[PDB]
């Protein structure tokens, strides 16, 4: 839920995007491994306050 | 040195070029960084791709190659 009123589910996203629901949840999860890869989102990890 | 014994997976490569550094078996980037070019580029499966990547990295990390280790464990 983003910079949008409201949040889209998984389906609705893949059906949007002509995309399999499938794939569409490989390529989060590929973009999750990429954010999780250090040398980025320091500030982000510094955002924790214990 | 701060970023001289961050692990290697800091380098931001491919999956091609993981698996070659851990066929080397290098798991530091001092110590990856003592290996020269035609030694590189000599390895299987490792095009210049991955050394224009890697080459890149390093300059934008302010690291080079070509520099030797002392008293390195």
């Amino acid at each position: 839920g983003i910079d949008m009123n409201t949040d889209y589910t998984l389906e609705e996203v893949g059906k949007q995007f002509d995309v399999t629901r499938e794939r569409i949840r490989q390529i989060e999860a590929k973009a999750l491994r990429k954010l999780r890869h250090p040398s980025r989102s320091e500030v982000l990890r510094s955002f924790l306050d214990d | 040195d701060p970023i001289l014994l961050r692990p290697v997976d800091d380098l931001e490569l491919t999956v091609r070029s993981a698996n070659c550094l851990k066929a080397e078996a290098i798991h530091y980037i001092g110590d990856l960084v003592q290996r020269t070019e035609v030694e590189l580029l000599k390895t299987p499966n490792l095009g210049k791709k991955s050394l224009t990547e890697i080459k890149d990295v390093l300059a934008s990390r302010g690291l080079s190659l070509g520099m030797r280790l002392e008293n390195w464990p």
